[PDB]
């Protein structure tokens, strides 16, 4: 029974941890600062794995201490232990505490624990039922710190339906709760609900709806970093689909910056894929170092080959990469953006042709770009010249392209503009860092002269004046 | 009691705004007074000054110096003294009365 | 797309969706074109002809393959696709000449016949006077218009002074 | 003028004696001895007769001020 | 051998001598300063990750 | 009398728009940047030393030894002021004194 | 004749690392001679942890009898060293204690027990009184780092060795540290610093535990032709007495150097192919054999275009002994990369050289490196806020 | 922390045998797929009949 | 059965959020102001502090009963001085460097200890440091 002994030994400490978290929530209510709730949810993912049927049962039947309809709701949905030898009655509430109903903060937290275990137990329908009851509970209430808990509930409330694969009945609830949070100035709940709505819209390729939603809604500035990352990723995906590549790239870079530094590997992989695709679409080049990471190497290998093909500026290589990894790109939800990369491949090839050749025959250009005919190369090069891709001219009668003589870059305003952007960013960094310096509320003006020691000087100086002058 | 609480909260908000405006003004003028105090502390360096030798830095603001009168003193250092110049065996100018490193 | 769970897959659905995509291309609402294209599954985009034709036309238009854009009229997936094609074509010519002015410094009169996809030489004259192209005595259209450079002759001293003043603000106004 | 300006706060805030030990508390530790005197006098005028514990706690260290 | 700055046009058989400008010491010093300050940022990285 | 005394050290309007010599300005910029090179090289060592240094030596060990951070700040401030002022003055002069 | 006896102790034997790298290569995995030499070294030194690592990484069949015999020998020797240390700590003095720990650490390093060797070397360093003995321990750590290409170990021990050499004015140890640092800079593609250090120690080389003097001179030439300007290459390498004396016994390396210097570009290209095949098999130059060669090619092209206003494509192809199409592709690739200051008129097949100002090339690097430092600053602030 | 278990973490399946473990100024040109310069020079030496 | 009770609650919470934000910002601003004001006050008191006479530097011969110490002022021979209430008599070891007040000569600080006489002697003797590694044969 070594396994039983060990399992019970972790079950008791997990029960103690849940007790510590419920005490943190209750003292957050008592002290009226909702931020104490965060450290309860800070350990939430760790506890989500550190619980089982016995832990849930012990917690729900010693934690309520009142057999209301709640205990008639979640007890039947979980298994019960036998007459265990160590019948340690886990009753944190005694006397008036047991009689008094639980705070709305903590019943929701235990119900979240039950929902999480149901998800880990694949009881998606039962999890949906429990989450529906929980949503009624937290929609009825109007507390302030509960919102900090409430957002998390919503993230799981949608998550259970993610395994139900409906995501449509949840849209109305998400919109209603988003409105009720926005009207209440609930920053955390509004951010979580906006992220959930964006994810729901993108699950069905409703990019127009998500674009409208992000156009009219205002994301909370004082939101969590883990919610800022999701919002930036979703907005970047919207911008990428809507051909707004520059803002898409900026948002994806910001999301990668705000991603967790050690965890959330899959989020990193998805954002890296989309960022690589957008950067190739923008005409820039993806950073090589991101392909060197141990976690990202296998995921980005098809994207590494795609980046290689695009950098070579060869139509045939890009088409080979497409015909080789089209199914993988489709499974990753980036095939539509990959298709647009043909124009960028042609643009890059034309750019290197102009950068390398002073005068180059149109047939040679078509051969180097693996196009069909030099007649098509004529139109392609003309479009590139008109768009400003390359500074050149075409001699139709002669049949070649003459690239313009390179102008002295440092004698123009472009270095000034680049330096301007970098200087403004550096000054912004300095101002942000200065504004982030916090002085602890020390007892100021106590490092000054002390009263007794200052009086010492007055008396000694009085003696000095009374004795030296006489 | 709802209206009383709401009106009290409104008055508290307006009072907080007044307090923040006053604090910003006081910072603006306190910078000027800091500059004035820095300027006026330089009267301790008025001549005549004795010449000593910086022997050791006991702490941030006090030091042992050997005056040319022949006596070693544990005195204070003027806060506006560049501590990068307080090398060993460095000649310093001390207040003629208090021997303070000025 | 909404009631497709109970509704069966319409035979004409893909054709009409491709018609919508081609119409979006005709009105230069390419941003809406890609958003509506993303609504389709990724398979029929590269497989179904009714969807393959408009997306390929968009690729040709963006990359500059205007000859393929004109050839797209011949191989349309359906007769209903015809009308929107003409709506696109009127743009293409005015786009093609836009390249010719900025790329070709001088082109022969007949040389543009395949470039501008004009059947009758008379159709050149009216389009040229609409475009205001100065025909040359040697049947050469002189497109000397690059003299209107980015105008580096002028220093944007006002903008530069504003930027430097903003630097001074960010260095001093912080307090 | 500064001392009188700080003094005048008591005549304005005496109807709400609890506010004076908050607006003036920081003035009571300022560099200017006249402003400190005005802070003390504002506490006296506004919280007169009330026996405010906060104002008395503010005044208690001020009785050991270096300035007479 | 960089003994003088110029090129040789074989087609016309003419030596073209160029009045090259000296390298900008300011840019060289700025580049090495950037490198050293990157090292400083690495030291700050170690200090930050170790103490937080 | 206060307004009359305010004219003390009041710089003339001519030197407000006067541009510093560009040869000397470039030489000063190069010299100060070359100084910050060594200052940053020492700044790295200063950071590493202060990593392992007891709190009693935070100021005592700074006595008699130059502080790379302070000199770096001073050089940065000097170069920012000089270059920004020169650029702004040149940009103003390009508008004010124009031939057209 | 006493050359190799001058060098530092050969622990770890870097030849073992080279042979392991050779076996890692797909081309030479099945080479019977390389496997035989590596197994002979393992058997002679009784490298049980290294045998385990070899059979795990390379998927070999572990000889149970050989492994058991080598493990028994290792256990008996470790027991003997532990007994010696126990006797030293009770009867003999601190010097004998340090000698016993040095023997234990040397044995742990010799058998490939990397982590145990590092722990024992740290313990020995903690109570080693002699500065030179401490610096020898630091060199042992540097050799261990080079054996496994441990960048952190190499950097930390290089800084420590620099400090120790500064404390005690040991110029011999300074030259050895220069050789080790040049080897590391070769390993990390820092050919400028590697060339500088190798040229500084070309006349003071005594690190025979790292490489043979001929191999050291070949490496010095290889890094010099890629990191040195033409006047510097002439003064230091072309006219270097020691380098020329060594090259008298290395006709291939002398041909490779002088073909570039004397502008025999076809001979230089053939020697570059030979050199490339040499770099591919060297564990130090393997990651950079693609880079180095490419750079050399650029150098050759640049040299041929440095003195001429314009050159026909046929002339370039004839000079390099290659086709016109090859020259076209190579020149286009290198111009697109911004490494060659010329443009190709393919209509007339004429390469016309350019003279871009150093200001542009400084500004581009300023943008690049400032962006790198700015990214570091941004990510550091990101770490700081949370 | 609120780790992103919502997004499907694609399996690593990577090589933990120190695949690269290097610190250079690495650039994309080293990753260009091509045969070695020795092979190219060998294949073009005989293209001229030599 | 509530009227504008929900309206009152909405207004109250809307004001409460702004009140909390402004209170936190005011606390930060007050911390900044208090720091700068403390700097100003310390600067003004430093002018008066620097005019206070400096302390003599003496060497401790031996501690005695009743918190007395026998010191040797640098040029001025020996004194029997009191000990400040903030200085422990057990920390006043012989041959220690101490600071004595200007008038009372009261021992009010234990300065960092001087150079050890053995260290001073061996500095002038200056034998070359050596180890077994630099001895041959």
């Amino acid at each position: 029974a070594a396994a039983e002994h060990s399992q019970r030994e972790l079950d008791t400490v997990t029960l103690e941890d849940i007790k510590e978290h419920v005490k943190q929530l209750e003292k957050a209510v008592s002290g009226k600062e909702p931020r104490f709730v965060l450290r309860a949810l800070r350990m939430l993912p760790s506890t989500s794995r550190r619980l089982n049927h016995y832990v849930l049962y012990k917690a729900v039947q010693g934690f309520f201490t009142s057999n209301n309809a709640t205990r008639d709701f979640l007890l039947p949905f979980l298994e019960e232990p036998m007459d265990t030898e160590a019948d340690l009655q886990f009753r944190p509430r005694t006397g008036k505490a047991a009689s008094t109903p639980l705070l709305p903060e903590v019943e929701a937290y235990l119900q979240l624990l039950v929902v999480i275990f149901m998800m880990n137990s694949k009881r998606y329908k039962e999890a949906q039922k429990i989450s529906d009851d929980l949503m009624q509970k937290i929609s009825t209430q109007n507390r302030r710190a509960l919102d900090l808990v409430a957002a998390k509930c919503y993230y799981y409330h949608a998550r259970v339906y993610e395994f139900l694969d409906k995501l449509d009945v949840v849209r109305s609830f998400l919109h209603a709760r988003l409105r009720t949070a926005t009207l209440r100035h609930d920053a955390d709940g509004q951010a979580t609900l906006l992220n959930l709505l964006l994810r729901n819209y993108l699950h069905y390729s409703l990019y127009d709806q998500a674009e409208k939603l992000v156009s009219k809604s205002v994301f909370p500035e004082q939101a969590n970093n883990n919610e800022w990352a999701r919002y930036l990723y979703y907005t970047g995906r919207i911008k990428a689909i809507q051909l707004e590549y520059s803002e898409a790239r900026r948002t994806m870079t910001n999301a990668l910056r705000k991603a967790p530094q050690h965890t959330a590997v899959g989020f990193k992989q998805t954002v890296h894929k989309l960022l690589i695709v957008v950067e190739l679409l923008l005409g820039e080049i993806p950073d090589r170092l991101q392909f060197r990471q141990p976690s990202l190497k296998r995921s980005l290998m098809p994207y590494f080959l795609l980046t290689q093909a695009v950098r070579t500026g060869n139509l045939a290589k890009f088409n080979q990469v497409l015909d080789q990894f089209g199914e993988k790109f489709q499974a990753d939800g980036t095939y539509t953006l990959i298709i647009r990369l043909r124009h960028n491949v042609i643009k890059t090839g034309v750019r290197m042709i102009s950068l390398s050749y002073s005068r180059i025959s149109l047939a040679d250009i078509a051969q180097k770009l693996q196009l069909d005919s030099p007649e098509d190369a004529e139109f392609i090069v003309a479009k590139a010249i008109r768009d400003g891709v390359i500074e050149a001219s075409i001699n139709h009668e002669k049949g070649y392209v003459q690239s313009k003589e390179m102008i002295d870059i440092y004698s123009t305003r472009e270095p000034q503009l680049a330096f301007h952007q970098r200087i403004s960013f550096c000054l912004d960094i300095h101002n942000m860092s200065v504004k982030a310096m916090r002085f602890p509320p020390k007892s100021y003006n106590k490092d000054l002269e002390s009263a007794e020691e200052r009086r010492e000087r007055e008396q000694q100086d009085l003696e000095f004046a009374k004795e030296m002058a006489e | 009691d709802l209206y009383s609480r709401y009106k009290k909260l409104q008055q508290e908000l307006e009072f907080l705004e007044v307090q923040e405006e006053y604090i910003k003004d006081e910072q603006k003028n306190l910078k000027k007074e800091f500059l004035h105090a820095q300027e006026e502390v330089k009267r301790i360096q008025s001549i005549p000054l004795v010449i000593g030798q910086f022997l050791e830095a006991v702490d941030q603001n006090t030091a042992i110096v050997g005056s040319t009168t022949g006596s070693n003193y544990y005195v204070r250092i003027l806060s506006t003294i560049d501590r990068e110049l307080l090398k060993p065996n460095a000649s310093v100018a001390l207040h003629k009365h208090s021997n303070a490193l000025v | 797309f909404d009631y497709k769970e109970q509704l069966p897959e319409s035979a004409y659905m893909h054709q009409l969706l491709g018609l919508n995509l081609l119409f979006l291309l005709s009105q230069n609402r390419v941003a809406e074109f890609h958003t509506e294209l993303e609504r389709l599954p990724a398979k029929d985009i590269q497989t179904n002809v009714y969807i393959k034709h408009p997306v390929s036309l968009e690729q040709y238009l963006m990359e500059g393959s205007y000859n393929k854009v004109f050839l797209a009229k011949g191989n349309i997936p359906a007769e209903s696709y015809t009308f929107f094609i003409d709506i696109l074509l009127d743009t293409i010519r005015d786009e093609i000449a836009g390249c010719i002015e900025k790329a070709y410094e001088k082109i022969l009169f007949t040389e543009a016949t395949r470039i501008l996809f004009f059947n009758t030489p008379k159709k050149m004259t009216d389009y040229a006077k609409k475009r205001g192209w100065v025909l040359g005595p040697n049947n050469y259209y002189s497109f000397a218009s690059q003299q209107q450079k980015p105008e580096d002759t002028t220093i944007p001293s006002t903008e530069l002074a504003k930027q430097v003043i903003e630097y001074a603000r960010q260095l001093e106004m912080i307090v | 003028v500064r001392r009188a300006a700080v003094e005048s706060l008591g005549f304005i805030l005496f109807r709400t004696p609890e506010q004076c030990p908050s607006v003036v508390s920081l003035l009571s530790e300022s560099y200017n001895p006249h402003v400190r005197y005005g802070a003390a006098m504002a506490l006296g005028i506004c919280c007169a007769g009330t026996g405010n514990k906060e104002a008395i706690n503010l005044l208690e260290p001020m009785t050991n001020d270096p300035v007479n | 051998d960089k003994k003088f700055h110029g090129i040789l046009d074989q087609g016309e058989g003419v030596l073209i001598i160029f009045d090259e400008p000296p390298v900008d010491k300011t840019y060289e010093a700025a580049l090495e300063t950037i490198q050293n300050m990157s090292k400083v940022v690495d030291s700050l990285y170690n200090k930050a990750k170790k103490l937080t | 009398e206060q307004k009359m005394l305010l004219n003390l050290h009041k710089k003339s309007w001519m030197e407000g728009l006067t541009l510093q010599d560009y040869s000397e300005h470039c030489k000063h910029n190069e010299s100060v940047v070359k100084e910050m090179l060594e200052l940053a090289k020492n700044y790295n060592k200063a950071v590493e030393e202060e990593d392992k240094m007891t709190p009693e030596q935070l100021a005592i060990k700074n006595v008699g030894k130059q502080d790379p951070k302070r000199h770096l700040e001073e050089h940065v401030d000097v170069l920012m002021t000089s270059n920004i002022v020169q650029c702004l003055a040149a940009m103003l002069d390009t508008v004010v004194f124009k031939l057209i | 004749e006493n050359l190799e006896e001058e060098g530092l102790p050969k622990n770890p034997d870097l030849r073992i690392a080279q042979l392991r790298f050779l076996l890692s290569l797909p081309e030479h995995r099945g080479d019977a001679a390389v496997r035989d030499e590596l197994m002979a070294a393992v058997r002679d030194n009784n490298m049980a942890p290294y045998y385990e690592a070899l059979c795990k990484s390379l998927d070999w069949q572990i000889d149970v009898d050989l492994l058991n015999k080598m493990k028994k020998a290792n256990e008996d020797e470790l027991k003997r060293l532990d007994e010696e240390l126990e006797d030293a700590e009770k009867n003999l003095g601190e010097s004998e204690i340090r000698d016993a720990m040095m023997a234990k650490a040397e044995y742990l390093c010799r058998i490939g027990d990397k982590e145990g060797a590092l722990t024992a070397f740290r313990k020995t360093y903690d109570k080693t009184v002699a500065l030179g003995h401490r610096l020898d321990i630091v060199f042992y750590l540097l050799r261990i780092g080079l054996f496994y290409m441990d960048n952190d170990l190499i950097t930390r021990n290089t800084e420590k060795a620099k400090s120790l050499i500064e404390e005690g004015g040991d110029w011999d140890r300074r030259n050895r540290l220069k050789v080790y640092q040049g080897l590391y800079c070769v390993a990390i593609r820092d050919f400028k610093q590697a060339a500088e250090l190798f040229l500084d120690t070309v006349s003071t080389f005594t690190s025979y535990e790292l490489m043979d003097y001929k191999t050291f001179v070949t490496y010095t030439v290889y890094v010099s032709m890629i990191a040195l300007e033409r006047p510097d290459l002439r003064e230091k390498v072309i006219k270097g007495a020691e380098i020329l004396e060594v090259l008298h016994s290395l006709p291939a390396v002398r041909q490779y150097l002088f073909s570039l210097y004397e502008c025999r570009y076809s001979v230089f290209f053939q020697s570059l192919a030979v050199v490339e095949q040499e770099m591919k098999k060297d564990w130090l130059f393997a990651p950079h054999y693609r880079y180095y060669v490419r750079e050399m090619r650029i150098h050759a092209y640049s040299q041929l275009l440095e003195s001429y206003r314009s050159l026909t494509l046929g002339y370039m192809a004839e000079a390099f002994g290659v086709g016109v199409e090859f020259i076209d592709q190579e020149l286009s690739r290198f111009i697109a990369a911004g490494r060659l200051h010329c443009k190709i008129d393919k209509v007339n097949e004429i390469v016309e050289t350019n003279r871009p100002d150093s200001k542009n090339w400084q500004y581009q690097e300023t943008i690049k490196k400032g962006d790198l430092l700015l990214n570091r600053v941004q990510k550091l602030s990101r770490v700081i806020n949370m | 922390d609120d780790e992103f278990e919502e997004f499907p973490a694609e399996d690593w399946a990577g090589l933990d045998e120190d695949e690269d473990a290097h610190v250079w100024e690495d650039n994309w040109d080293d990753d260009n797929v091509e045969d070695d310069f020795s092979n190219q020079l060998r294949a073009e030496l005989e293209k001229h009949g030599y | 059965g509530s009227g504008l009770r929900q309206y009152y609650l909405s207004k109250i919470e809307e004001l409460q959020l702004i009140v909390n934000d402004k209170s936190q910002n005011l606390r930060r601003l007050q911390a900044q102001r208090n720091e700068l004001n403390a700097k100003v006050r310390l600067l003004r008191e430093e002018l008066q502090l620097l005019q206070e006479q400096g302390s003599y530097v003496g060497e401790v011969v031996r501690a005695m009963d009743k918190k007395k110490v026998l010191v040797k002022v640098h040029p001025e021979g020996k004194f029997v001085v009191d000990v400040d209430k903030n200085i422990d008599i057990n920390d006043v070891t012989p041959n220690c460097r101490v600071a004595l007040r200007n008038d009372s000569y009261t021992l009010h600080k234990i300065l960092p200890n001087k150079v050890d006489p053995l260290v001073s002697l061996m500095m002038v003797e200056k034998v070359p440091d050596s180890t077994y590694e630099m001895i041959g044969g």
